[PDB]
């Protein structure tokens, strides 16, 4: 039987994944940062730095 | 092969905790992929021992 | 081009203890 030429139809579904690295940051360190625990000194601006 | 996954790449997002007074970040990136070739796009050998 | 006034906002929220304590 000579074959009628056959078509077809497909999908296909995504998948998903996710990537997360993190980063903490010390306790004075922060007050050093913000500059709630800075002084208007010349050795609190090294630290800071 | 030439192109053998589709890959689609979000948008970050970062989320803290303050935890011990310094704070924890955390980033995440949300990404996907599907495979876009219909048949087989890829193929190892195993060749050393 | 990720980096910092969104990290910006979240980092230093840090200068606000107040919100006073007094009505």
């Amino acid at each position: 039987p000579a074959d009628q030429p056959v078509h077809n139809y497909m999908i296909k579904r995504l998948d998903r994944r996710s990537l997360n690295a993190a980063f903490s940051i010390a306790v004075e360190a922060l007050g050093l940062i913000s500059g709630e625990n800075l002084d208007g000194t010349h050795i609190s601006s090294a630290m800071r730095l | 092969e030439k192109a053998s996954e589709s890959y689609f790449m979000g948008q970050m997002q970062v989320a803290r905790t303050e935890s011990g007074g310094g704070l924890h970040l955390q980033l995440t990136q949300p990404r996907a992929n599907v495979d876009l070739g219909v048949g087989f796009t890829a193929a190892y050998a195993a060749a050393a021992l | 081009m990720s980096v910092q006034i969104g990290n910006g906002l979240l980092m230093v929220v840090a200068p606000g203890t107040l919100t006073v304590g007094s009505a």
